[PDB]
């Protein structure tokens, strides 16, 4: 199945064979060599890049607002050492309980496909949904998108997600490296860079 | 075949369907040896209904007592106030009657159907088939507990379920109190008051 | 076909594993019967080893008792004393008692030879202590063909070793413990020589700073 | 005392002393020594589990002549210097 | 047969022929990863026995696969040899002389910079502090023996145990029951070494001093 590729004159790894959305034979290391742990990476790389899509929105559209707009959130970085409605040894705590739920339905379900796909209170609300890292039902795709019947179309939705997530996984790993050296925020740093390409670089430090 | 402790998963083989309040939850597999399953199950039946009479003692004195009906003590000081008798006085008595009714069911549980007899008088039996579940005029006055197979497991299941939460909050109290060094139910109106800073985070 | 901890070639001829503890440990050939006489021979040395251990299992047990249950706090506190400062050992420590220790020396010797001797003629002439009238309890202390192994009415009266498999499994725990008790009051008598005070104040002092509280910071003596 | 010369000395002694008796540089239980100092071998009778023969008696020979020698050396450097 | 081949008093396990120096450590009968606690339930069906250093271990299931198992073993021998090297590369350097005082470094997380600022390199006590002219030399001499290595096996030699006459001089594999032995005792060696770097990363990242004076610190008090 020949295909784009990371690196043109290379020959894809045995173990991909395009199938997988996003797949361009990149496995320089050969980590996901057995199918069962390429299976448990193919979530991985889900999970991650949906995080990171939310981290890297949540990171720059509110610095993106802060040099212009209304939104004068002061940082990312000093973010957390603030006050809020709860403190923070303790909202963690929150979260942790508020999230093992809902890992553990998607660590069930990585498991055993399927076993958890229904409401614990109401045995109706099912979640309609065959393709792991992608339940949908109604609280996960509720505009209708995310089924194509028998079709590439949703193979192709399947690549621009993964692509778009990449991205963002990449620039907020910048945005945290960046703000470690740099010592100051993402935007700003990127209207310099506008004004003078050449000498604000990686090196004019 | 039955909803489980855990939604994907497959019960533990000695736990198969029978008991009331069976979900196969044996991680650590603390009943996989023969004959112990018996002990186990008689034995949670005596730290839940024991737990439900304590959680009564602790909870609710403090409950019609802190808005005000009895002015009973609380629960972690009720053993120096003074009674009639001595402390250790009742202690003895309890145990040598703890004696009698625990040793009486003792042997119920090593030989079943052997202590169904009042010894006094040999007339009165006690109405029971199960093991833990002994009835007659005495434990089972209304006759509850006897008749179809499909509403003996309801009402057990209601029963264990019932008294694993009152063991869980038994414990609550004991630790519970021991850290903040204050009663169950001023927790409780102190929690809904601010919930956000009354954690047990922030009692170390 | 067993464990061997210090065996050589003419040790292992004779040790073969009847023995409870037979583990071929004879560096000495103190057990060759080609040399068998009065007390360094094959039919005592393994009875003096488990009566050893017996007592040592008693005394290890023992001397350390007191202190531990005072330790906890169950006994009185002036009872809750070393094993050397019980009397024993006069110098040390003393202690009063309802009778001086030399009377109870006596008596001791009185009772302990009454059983002792009849220990010796149930040894030497099996079934002898099963004849001669002694207060119509003497068909309790007949013994069997084992000396060291009575198993009567009073010295068995559990009835454990039904079966010969669980015995003589039983026979090799009790002879593992009471070689290990044996070295434990060897353990007592050189620490209360050279610390002063009792085995579990010694294992405290170990557990509280191990690398502090040793054999080789304590040979100071005091 | 971990540290000090006397503490290095006498490990040093013992551990050369047994590595010779060990790996038969010097006499042993099974490596007896000649007139003309060749050593040779010999049943002493005794099992060890050392795949080369050293035994316990081999051990507490060894144990103990570096622990002479290393006195020895201790106690001359200390009036020396 | 061959230069302290016959060198027969370092084998480990054999007194005599009673055992064939490769009973255990191989075959049914050999330690697990949890001795008699080893009830056949994590035991893989897999794990024969047939390769040293096996132990029973497999909890995440990533030797499943045999062509990735031997990808993991060779793996595991090369950070193995490697971690060997290093614990010693970075214990010697602190047994002969100490202290910081000129441009030396004693600690072994600390000598990386040492060219880096102030002065440069000086072996016990080759100068100033030019990076890219250790680097290239390095990366240029890496690349050709780490490429020399991947390839070029002579005919049909193991690339990871070569043993011709410029790897196995001393010829200590001559004997195949030394080489199955040697083999264990590399493998268990490279582990521990392994093992002692990941305490040196871990106490140096946490502690931040040598690794000797954390014993020194950790025994003496
Ligand atoms: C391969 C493993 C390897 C490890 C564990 C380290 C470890 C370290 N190096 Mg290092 N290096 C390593 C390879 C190399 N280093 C260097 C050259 C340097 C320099 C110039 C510096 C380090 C420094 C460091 C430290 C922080 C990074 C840490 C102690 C820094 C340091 O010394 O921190 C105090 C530092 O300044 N390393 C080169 C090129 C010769 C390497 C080639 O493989
Ligand atoms: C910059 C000043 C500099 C000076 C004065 C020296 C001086 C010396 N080098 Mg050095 N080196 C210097 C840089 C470097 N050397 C080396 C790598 C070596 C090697 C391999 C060797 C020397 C050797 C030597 C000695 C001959 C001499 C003391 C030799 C001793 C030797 O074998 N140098 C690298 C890489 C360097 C990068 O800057
Ligand atoms: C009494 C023992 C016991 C224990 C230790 C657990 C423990 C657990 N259950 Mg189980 N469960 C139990 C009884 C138990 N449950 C019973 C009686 C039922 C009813 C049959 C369930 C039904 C149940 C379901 C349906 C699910 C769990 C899940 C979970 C996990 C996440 C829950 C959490 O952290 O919520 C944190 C938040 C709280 C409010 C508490 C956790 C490991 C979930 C899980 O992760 O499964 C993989 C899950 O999906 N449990
Ligand atoms: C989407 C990726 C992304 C983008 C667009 C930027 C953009 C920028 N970074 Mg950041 N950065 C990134 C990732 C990214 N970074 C990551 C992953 C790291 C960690 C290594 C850093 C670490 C970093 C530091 C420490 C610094 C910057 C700086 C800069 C600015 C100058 C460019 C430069 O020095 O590049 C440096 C880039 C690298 C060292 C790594 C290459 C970046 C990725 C991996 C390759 C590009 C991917 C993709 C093809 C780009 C598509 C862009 C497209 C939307 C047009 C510029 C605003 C500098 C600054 O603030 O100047 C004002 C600066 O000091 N970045
Ligand atoms: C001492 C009290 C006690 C005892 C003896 C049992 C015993 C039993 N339970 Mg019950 N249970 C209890 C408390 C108890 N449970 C509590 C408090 C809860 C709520 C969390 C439950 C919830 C529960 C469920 C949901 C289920 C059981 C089941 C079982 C059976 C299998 C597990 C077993 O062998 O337990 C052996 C237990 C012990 C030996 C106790 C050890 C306690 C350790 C040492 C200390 C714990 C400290 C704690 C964390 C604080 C067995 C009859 C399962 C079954 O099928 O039964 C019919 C089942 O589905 N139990
Ligand atoms: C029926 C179960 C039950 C209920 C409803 C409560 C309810 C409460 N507990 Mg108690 N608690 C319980 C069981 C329970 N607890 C048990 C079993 C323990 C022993 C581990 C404790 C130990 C404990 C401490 C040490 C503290 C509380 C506190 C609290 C309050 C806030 C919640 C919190 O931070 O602790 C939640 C703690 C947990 C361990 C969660 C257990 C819940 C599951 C269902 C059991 C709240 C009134 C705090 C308080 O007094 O604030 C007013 C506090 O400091 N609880
Ligand atoms: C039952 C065997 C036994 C046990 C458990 C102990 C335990 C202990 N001894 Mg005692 N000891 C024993 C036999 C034993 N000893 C014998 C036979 C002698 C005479 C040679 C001594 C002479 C002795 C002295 C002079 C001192 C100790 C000390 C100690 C403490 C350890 C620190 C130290 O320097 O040890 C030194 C240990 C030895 C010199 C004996 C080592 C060899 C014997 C055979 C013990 C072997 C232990 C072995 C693992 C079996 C343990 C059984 C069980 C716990 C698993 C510790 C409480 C020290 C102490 O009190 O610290 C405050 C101390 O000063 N012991
Ligand atoms: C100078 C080095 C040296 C010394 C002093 C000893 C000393 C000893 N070894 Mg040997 N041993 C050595 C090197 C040495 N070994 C080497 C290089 C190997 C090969 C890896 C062995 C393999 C070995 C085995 C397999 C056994 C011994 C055993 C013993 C002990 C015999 C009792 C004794 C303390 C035996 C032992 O521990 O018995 C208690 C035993 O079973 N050793
Ligand atoms: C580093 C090596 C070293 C050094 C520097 C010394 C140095 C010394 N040793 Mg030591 N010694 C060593 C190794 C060393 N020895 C070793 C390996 C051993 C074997 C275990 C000994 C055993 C030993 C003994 C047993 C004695 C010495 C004595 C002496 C002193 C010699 C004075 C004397 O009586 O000679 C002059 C002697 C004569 C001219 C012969 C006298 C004639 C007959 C024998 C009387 C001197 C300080 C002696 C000492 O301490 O005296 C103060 C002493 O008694 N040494
Ligand atoms: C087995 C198993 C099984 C199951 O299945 C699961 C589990 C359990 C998880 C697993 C585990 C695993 C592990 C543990 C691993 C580890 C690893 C390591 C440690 C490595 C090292 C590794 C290591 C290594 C390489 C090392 C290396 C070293 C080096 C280079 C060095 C260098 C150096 C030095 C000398 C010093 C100087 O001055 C400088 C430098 C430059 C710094």
């Amino acid at each position: 199945n020949d295909r784009p590729l990371w690196f043109p004159g290379s020959q894809p790894p045995e173990w991909l064979d395009g199938s997988l959305p996003g797949d361009f034979g990149f496995d320089p290391l050969g980590l996901g060599s057995d199918p069962e742990l390429l299976k448990w990476f193919v979530q991985a790389e889900l999970v991650h890049c949906r995080w990171a899509m939310l981290g890297a929105a949540g990171i720059f559209i509110p610095e993106a607002l802060t040099k212009a707009g209304i939104l004068n959130t002061p940082s990312w970085t000093v973010a957390g050492d603030q006050q809020y409605f709860t403190d923070a040894t303790t909202l963690f705590v929150i979260e942790i309980i508020l999230f093992a739920w809902a890992e553990g339905r998607r660590w069930a379900d990585i498991i055993n496909p399927g076993c958890v796909n229904v409401d614990p209170v109401f045995p109706n609300n099912k979640l309609t949904g065959t393709d792991v890292g992608y339940p949908g039902g109604l609280w996960f795709d509720p505009l209708g998108w995310g089924q194509t019947g028998d079709a590439a179309k949703l193979k192709d939705l399947r690549t621009r997600e993964i692509k778009n997530g990449r991205l963002a996984m990449l620039a907020v790993l910048g945005a945290v490296v960046q703000a470690n050296y740099t010592h100051t925020g993402p935007i700003d740093n990127l209207l310099a860079h506008l004004a003078d390409p050449g000498h604000n670089t990686i090196f004019a430090l | 075949d039955r909803p489980l402790w855990l939604p994907g998963s497959e019960a533990p083989k000695w736990l198969d369907g029978s008991l009331p309040g069976d979900y196969g939850f044996d991680p650590l597999d603390l009943a996989a040896e023969p004959g112990r399953l018996n002990w186990m199950v008689q034995a949670e039946l005596v730290h839940c209904r024991w737990a439900m009479l304590g959680a009564a003692g602790i909870f609710i004195p403090e409950l019609l007592t802190k808005i005000g009906i009895l002015n009973t003590p609380s629960w972690y000081k009720a053993g120096d106030a003074t009674y009639f008798a001595d402390q250790g006085t009742l202690f003895i008595v309890e145990l040598l009657l703890m004696a009698w009714a625990e040793s009486r069911r003792w042997a119920d549980i090593a030989r079943p159907g052997s202590v169904n007899t009042d010894p006094i008088f040999p007339n009165n039996k006690l109405t029971g088939t199960d093991v833990g579940y002994p009835g007659g005029l005495w434990f089972d006055p209304l006759g509850w507990g006897s008749g179809s197979e499909d509403k003996l497991k309801e009402i057990r299941t209601k029963e264990v379920k019932n008294g694993r939460l009152a063991m869980l909050a038994v414990l609550g109290a004991f630790v519970q109190a021991n850290v903040t060094h204050v009663g169950p139910i001023d927790n409780l109106f102190a929690h809904l008051a601010d919930p956000y800073h009354t954690t047990i985070l922030q009692s170390l | 076909k067993r464990s061997l901890i210090f065996a050589s070639k003419q040790s292992l001829s004779y040790l073969d594993g009847t023995l409870p503890g037979d583990y071929g440990f004879d560096p000495l050939g103190l057990m060759d019967p080609e040399g068998a006489g009065g007390f360094i021979d094959p039919q005592w040395l393994p009875y003096a080893e488990i009566i050893n251990g017996r007592f040592a299992m008693l005394g290890a047990a023992g001397a350390i008792a007191p202190e531990v249950l005072g330790r906890i706090g169950l006994i009185p506190q002036e009872t809750a004393i070393p094993w050397f400062q019980s009397g024993v050992i006069p110098p040390v420590g003393n202690y009063s008692y309802w009778a001086d220790p030399y009377t109870l020396f006596v008596l001791e010797m009185a009772l302990m030879g009454f059983a002792e001797h009849r220990r010796a003629q149930d040894y030497y002439k099996p079934g002898s202590m099963g004849k001669q009238y002694f207060l119509g309890l003497e068909k309790f202390l007949g013994g069997s063909g084992n000396p060291a192994y009575p198993g009567g009415p009073i010295f068995n009266f559990l009835g454990f070793g039904k079966n010969e498999k669980e015995l003589q499994e039983l026979k090799v725990k009790e002879v593992k413990n009471g070689r290990l008790a044996m070295m434990a009051v060897l353990g007592y008598f050189t620490q209360a020589i050279f610390t002063g005070v009792g085995p579990f104040q010694n294992l405290l002092d170990h557990l509280a700073d191990p690398v502090h509280n040793n054999v080789l910071t304590n040979l100071k003596i005091h | 005392y971990i540290g000090s010369s006397t503490n290095l000395i006498m490990v040093a002694s013992t551990t050369l002393m047994l590595f010779a008796g060990r790996f038969g540089l010097a006499p042993s239980a099974n490596r007896k020594s000649t007139a003309g100092l060749k050593l040779v071998d010999r049943d002493s009778g005794l099992q060890t589990g050392d795949p080369a023969g050293f035994t316990a008696t081999d051990t507490l020979a060894c144990g103990a002549l570096g622990h002479v020698i290393g006195v020895g050396i201790v106690l001359g450097l200390k009036a020396t210097a | 047969m061959t230069g302290i081949a016959e060198w027969y008093k370092v084998y480990g396990k054999s007194v005599a022929p009673d055992q064939d120096a490769r009973a255990p450590y191989y075959g049914p009968n050999r330690p697990l990863w949890k001795g008699p606690f080893t009830k056949p339930k994590d035991v893989p069906e897999y794990l024969k026995g047939e390769y040293p250093g096996d132990y029973g271990c497999d909890i995440f299931k990533l030797a499943r696969l045999p062509a990735n198992y031997a990808r993991l073993r060779t793996q595991e021998l090369m950070n193995g040899r490697w971690a060997m090297l290093g614990i010693t590369g970075c214990l010697t350097p602190e047994l002969i002389n100490s202290n910081s005082t000129p441009g030396f470094e004693p600690v072994w997380f600390n000598t990386g910079a040492q060219i880096f600022s102030d002065a440069g390199i000086d072996y016990l006590g080759i100068n100033a502090h030019s990076l890219f002219a250790v680097i290239v030399v390095q990366a240029l001499l890496m690349g050709l023996a780490e490429y020399a290595r991947i390839k070029f096996v002579p005919e049909g030699a193991d690339p990871f145990y070569p043993g011709g006459k410029t790897f196995d001089p001393l010829g200590f594999s001559s004997d195949p029951e030394i080489l199955a032995e040697l083999k264990v005792k590399e493998i268990k060696n490279g582990r521990l070494a392994m093992m002692a770097m990941a305490g040196l990363f871990a106490q140096g990242a946490v502690t931040g001093v040598s690794p000797l004076q954390n014993l020194h610190d950790w025994l003496h008090l």
